[PDB]
RNA sequence: GUAAAGCGCACGCAGGCGGUUUGUUAAGUCAGAUGUGAAAUCCCCGGGCUCAACCUGGGAACUGCAUCUGAUACUGGCAAG
RNA sequence: CGGCCCCCUGGACGAAGACUGACGCUCAGGUGCGAAAGCGUGGGGAGCAAACAGGAUUAGAUACCCUGGUAGUCCACGCCGUAAACGAUGUCGACUUGGAGGUUGUGCCCUUGAGGCGUGGCUUCCGGAGCUAACGCGUUAAGUCGACCGCCUGGGGAGUAC
RNA sequence: UAACCGUAGGGGAACCUGCGGUUGGAUCA
C-alpha cells in the first residue's frame, strides 16, 4: 500500500488464494522479494520474477494440493505503531512448528527456524501457515 | 480500541459496590434492637416474617432479619448483625445472629445445628 | 479560477527554467494570486461559503508547499517569501 | 465400537389455535477412540424418541480427526455461530480439560489430553460443533511435507 | 479462442455482489465472466472429479431446469452416473432413509412391464399404475442405482437446485456447481463462474464433466 | 447497520503513521561480554528432623538498568536521487 | 440546492500530454460551516398557519372536521447550534466471481445508423465466495487487510441533578 | 387523526396543534 507495502504483499497473496487465483502481481521492493524468496524454498509458492528495471513488479505463483489451497494461512504482526522485535529465545512457532514464521535478521531475512538455528533474533515480519 | 487511544485513556477498573451498610470490613455488627416488626413480603411470596431496626456500634442504622421457626428479642435487647440479604423483604439486607450476645436462639431444633440457636440436643 | 494570460504569465516568473508549471517556486506563487485577487471578491457577498472552502483549500495547499521548500532548500524558502511579501 | 454420548436435551415448545404443544430435542456425540465424531440432533413428541432420532443422525456424517498419539497434533482453533472455542495438545498425564460439549465431543473422538474453554455462546448445539470444525481442520504433521515438497 | 468461447456472459445487471472476482467486466447492459479466472476453474475442479472418480465414487449431477434435463442424461445415464433432471424430492440426499422407500415400488413397478405379470388386473388398472412409472422413472428413475448418499455432487445452475445443494453441505457431499453472476457461489465448494444457460455452454461442459469422469478409474 | 456504541460536516496545529533506490550512520533492534539486580520467598536437583509441615547446599531465575565490542535485514537520522 | 438572464466565485471529471518530486494519510484540542422551530433590530406580509374565537362531533372533545385567524413562514443583518442532522454504516489506501441499468468524458469502427467495440468518473437494482445472531451486506462490502481518529461496557433513575 | 425526532405554542392528564426531517409506515394509496 502507500503505507504498509509489506502487510499488503501478504494481503494480496491471501486473497488471491481464496479466489483460487493462478499468479497474484504488485509492486516490488525489496523486502518484498526478500520476503517472496523464503516462502519459496519453504515449498509456498511455486516460483517468482519481476519486470522493470525502473517500474520493478512482483510475480509470484500460487500454489494448492489438493481441492484446497496450500497456503491457508498468512497474517502479520510487527506492522506500524505497534512493531514486534524478540530475541533468539522468543521467536514464536507457527503451528506448533509446522507453519513458518519470517523474520529479519542482522544477517537477513530468514525463518523462525532458520534465525534460532543461527542463534540471533529480529524483528518478527508475518505468521504462514 | 487502540493503542495510541489506550495510551491515553486505557482501560478503566469499577468500584465494586459492596451492598452493606455496616461495612468495616467486618463478620459481624453489634447493635441495640430498636423494635420488632412483621412486614409482609414482596408480590411472590405472602406471610408475615419478622424483622427489627438495629442501631449498629457504628450508629448505622439498620433492620436485619430474624431467621429461625422462634423470635424471641425486645424493643432494647443486644443483637448481632451478620450479612446475607432478604429477597421478600426489601432494605433488609442483614440477619441477627443465632445465639449470641442478648438475643436468644431457636427451640426444639435437631437439624443444622450450628446455625440458629441449638447446641447438642437432650442426647 | 485564474486567467492563462496570467496563469502562464506568473510561470515564467518563478520557474527555475521554463514552462515548469510544476516547480514550488511556481505553483506556490501562482496560488497566492488566486487569493489575493479572491479577497477581493470575499471582502463582497460575504455569504458566499462555498466559494471560501476552496479559498481555505489553496491557503492551506499553499503552507503545505512552504513548508516542504523549508525542508528542501531553507535559502529557496527566505527567497521567494518576500518576492510574494508573503508572511504578512 | 461407536460410543455414543448424550450432551443434552431441551424441551421447546410451539403456540397454536388449540393451545400450546411441546417437543424435547436432545443432542449426541458419537464416535470411537480412534478419530472419528459427529454429533446428532433430532427432535419428538418422546423424550426418548428424540435421541433415537440425534443418534441416528449421527452415526451418519462423521468426521476423521488427523489425531497423534492420543492428542492433537497442534493447538487448532474453531468458531461457529457466537461460539468460540480454542483447543490445546497436551503430553500425556493432563486428562480432557473441557467443559460440556467440548469434553464429550473429544471423549468419543479418541482425546485423552487437552485443556479448552468455550469463549462465546455457552449454547450446547454450537459449542458442540464449534469444536468438531476445530479438529476438522487440525493440519496433521503428515502431508504438509508433500504439501510443498515436490 | 477455445471452445471457452460461448459462455462469455449472462444475467443482466441483477448480479449478486458476491460473484465479483469473477466478473471480466460489465459491457451491454449484462457483464462478462472473466475466462482467465475461469481457467484455473475449468480444471481444478474437474481434477477433483477425474481424481474421486478413479475411486469408484458417486455424481450427482442436478439439472431440473428444461434446457439441461433432456440433455443432462447423456452426460450422467449414459456415463453411468448419477442425475437428476426433475424437481429435486425433499430428502433425497438427506432423508434419504424413507425416499429410497419409493424408488422400490418404481423398481418393483418395471418389472410389471417386464413379463407377463402386467397383464394382470383390469386394462384400466395397468394404466392407473403405469401412471406412477412416469412420475417414478422421472423422478428417480435416474437416481435408483444409488444403493446410498453420493461422494460429490456436481449440479448445472446453483440457482435453480437451490434445495439440491443445501441438503448436500448439511451431509458432507462435495458439491461443484457452474454458478453464475445472479448465482449465490457460497454454497459451492467447487465454484465453475460460467453461464448458467446457453445451450452450448451447458452441454461442452456437462459433456466434458463424464469425459473426466469416464476414464477417471483408469 | 438494527443489540450499548461513527462526533451533524469540514479544515487543520500538536501527536501517530509513511512510496521506491543507493550510500552512510548505528539510535531503536539483535549477538557476545562486564557490572548490578541483597538475603529470604518461587522453581529444579539433593540433603536433616522416624514422615510431613519445617530446616537446608548448589543452581535456576530475578523477564530490568547501565557499559563495552560487534551485526546492519527491518525502523529511525543524514546525503543524493 | 429547481423558472429565464447577467455579474463574482468553488469543486468534480476526462485526455494527449508537459512540470514538481513523497511536498502524503489521519487528526485530541482549535477554527469554521449547521434543516426547521426559536430570538433581537428594522422591513414586508398573497397563500398557509402554533395561539386564540366561533360552528360541529362526542358520554365528555381544552382534539381530529368546518369558518376565521396572530406570531411565524419572506428580506436584511446579528444570535441559537439541535434533528430519526440516517446509509441509524468515520476518513484514507490496496486486494477479491458476476448480471442488468442510469448519468457524464474520451479513443476507436464501411463513423454509412438509432447506432457497434472498448477505456475513465459518479450512481441504481439483483447477487457468488465470504462475513453475519438473524435480517441481511456483498468490488459504492457489513468480505480480506493496513493507518489514524471518535465511541460502547445491564435496565430504570438520567442525557437528569450539581 | 400513521408514528417518532427536533423546535414552538397550548391544555386536567396522558397529550393537541404548527414547521422541518426520518421509515424504525399498513393497503396497489
Amino acid at each position: 500500500s502507500m503505507q504498509d507495502p509489506i502487510a499488503d504483499m501478504l494481503t494480496r497473496i491471501r486473497n488471491g488464494q481464496a479466489a483460487n487465483k493462478a499468479a497474484v502481481t504488485m509492486p516490488s521492493s525489496k523486502l518484498k522479494v526478500a520476503i517472496a524468496n523464503v516462502l519459496k524454498e519453504e515449498g509456498f509458492i511455486e516460483d517468482f520474477k519481476v519486470e522493470g528495471d525502473t517500474k520493478p513488479e512482483l510475480e509470484l505463483t500460487l500454489k494448492y494440493f489438493q481441492g484446497k489451497a496450500v497456503v491457508e494461512s498468512i497474517q502479520r504482526v510487527s506492522r506500524p505503531g505497534l512493531r514486534i522485535y524478540k530475541r533468539k529465545d522468543e521467536l514464536p512457532k507457527v503451528m506448533a512448528g509446522l507453519g513458518i514464521a519470517v523474520v529479519s535478521t542482522s544477517k537477513g531475512v530468514m525463518t523462525d527456524r532458520a534465525a534460532r538455528q543461527a542463534g540471533l533474533g529480529g524483528e518478527i515480519i508475518c505468521y504462514v501457515a | 480500541a487502540t493503542v495510541n487511544q489506550l495510551v491515553r485513556k486505557p482501560r478503566a477498573r469499577k468500584v465494586a459496590k459492596s451492598n452493606v451498610p455496616a461495612l468495616e470490613a467486618c463478620p459481624q455488627k453489634r447493635g441495640v434492637c430498636t423494635r420488632v416488626y412483621t412486614t409482609t413480603p414482596k408480590k411472590p411470596n405472602s406471610a408475615l416474617r419478622k424483622v427489627c431496626r438495629v442501631r449498629l456500634t457504628n450508629g448505622f442504622e439498620v433492620t436485619s432479619y430474624i431467621g429461625g421457626e422462634g423470635h424471641n428479642l425486645q424493643e432494647h435487647s443486644v443483637i448481632l448483625i451478620r450479612g446475607g440479604r432478604v429477597k421478600d423483604l426489601p432494605g433488609v439486607r442483614y440477619h441477627t445472629v443465632r445465639g449470641a450476645l442478648d438475643c436468644s436462639g431457636v427451640k426444639d431444633r435437631k437439624q443444622a445445628r450450628s446455625k440458629y440457636g441449638v447446641k447438642r440436643p437432650k442426647a | 479560477s485564474l486567467s492563462t494570460e496570467a496563469t502562464a504569465k506568473i510561470v515564467s516568473e518563478f520557474g527555475r527554467d521554463a514552462n515548469d508549471t510544476g516547480s514550488t517556486e511556481v505553483q506556490v506563487a501562482l496560488l497566492t494570486a488566486q487569493i489575493n485577487h479572491l479577497q477581493g471578491h470575499f471582502a463582497e457577498h460575504k455569504k458566499d461559503h462555498h466559494s471560501r472552502r476552496g479559498l481555505l483549500r489553496m491557503v492551506s495547499q499553499r503552507r503545505k508547499l512552504l513548508d516542504y521548500l523549508k525542508r528542501k532548500d531553507v535559502a529557496r524558502y527566505t527567497r521567494l517569501i518576500e518576492r510574494l511579501g508573503l508572511r504578512r | 465400537e461407536l460410543q455414543e454420548k448424550l450432551i443434552a436435551v431441551n424441551r421447546v415448545s410451539k403456540t397454536v389455535k388449540g393451545g400450546r404443544i411441546f417437543s424435547f430435542t436432545a443432542l449426541t456425540v458419537v464416535g470411537d477412540g480412534n478419530g472419528r465424531v459427529g454429533f446428532g440432533y433430532g427432535k419428538a413428541r418422546e423424550v426418548p424418541a428424540a435421541i433415537q432420532k440425534a443418534m441416528e443422525k449421527a452415526r451418519r456424517n462423521m468426521i476423521n480427526v488427523a489425531l497423534n498419539n492420543g492428542t492433537l497434533q497442534h493447538p487448532v482453533k474453531g468458531v461457529h455461530t457466537g461460539s468460540r472455542v480454542f483447543m490445546q495438545p497436551a503430553s500425556e498425564g493432563t486428562g480432557i480439560i473441557a467443559g460440556g460439549a467440548m469434553r464429550a465431543v473429544l471423549e468419543v473422538a479418541g482425546v485423552h489430553n487437552v485443556l479448552a474453554k468455550a469463549y462465546g455462546s455457552t449454547n450446547p448445539i454450537n459449542v458442540v460443533r464449534a469444536t468438531i470444525d476445530g479438529l476438522e481442520n487440525m493440519n496433521s504433521p503428515e502431508m504438509v511435507a508433500a504439501k510443498r515438497g515436490k | 479462442m477455445l471452445k471457452a468461447g460461448v459462455h462469455f456472459g449472462h444475467q443482466t445487471r441483477y448480479w449478486n455482489p458476491k460473484m465479483k472476482p469473477f466478473i471480466f467486466g460489465a459491457r451491454n447492459k449484462v457483464h462478462i465472466i472473466n475466462l482467465e479466472k475461469t481457467v484455473p476453474m475449468f480444471n481444478e475442479a474437474l481434477a477433483e472429479l477425474n481424481k474421486i472418480a478413479s475411486r469408484k465414487g458417486k455424481i450427482l449431477f442436478v439439472g431440473t431446469k428444461r434446457a439441461a434435463s433432456e440433455a443432462v442424461k447423456d452426460a450422467a445415464l449414459s456415463c453411468d452416473q448419477f442425475f437428476v433432471n426433475h424437481r429435486w424430492l425433499g430428502g433425497m440426499l438427506t432423508n434419504w432413509k424413507t425416499v429410497r422407500q419409493s424408488i422400490k415400488r418404481l423398481k418393483d413397478l418395471e418389472t410389471q412391464s417386464q413379463d407377463g405379470t402386467f397383464d394382470k388386473l383390469t386394462k384400466k388398472e395397468a394404466l392407473m399404475r403405469t401412471r406412477e412409472l412416469e412420475k417414478l422413472e422421472n423422478s428417480l428413475g435416474g437416481i435408483k442405482d444409488m444403493g446410498g448418499l453420493p461422494d460429490a455432487l456436481f449440479v448445472i445452475d446453483a440457482d435453480h437446485e437451490h434445495i439440491a445443494i443445501k441438503e448436500a453441505n448439511n451431509l458432507g457431499i462435495p458439491v461443484f456447481a457452474i454458478v453464475d453472476t445472479n448465482s449465490d457461489p457460497d454454497g459451492v465448494d467447487f465454484v465453475i463462474p460460467g453461464n448458467d444457460d446457453a445451450i452450448r455452454a451447458v452441454t461442452l461442459y456437462l459433456g466434458a464433466v463424464a469425459a473426466t469422469v469416464r476414464e477417471g478409474r483408469s
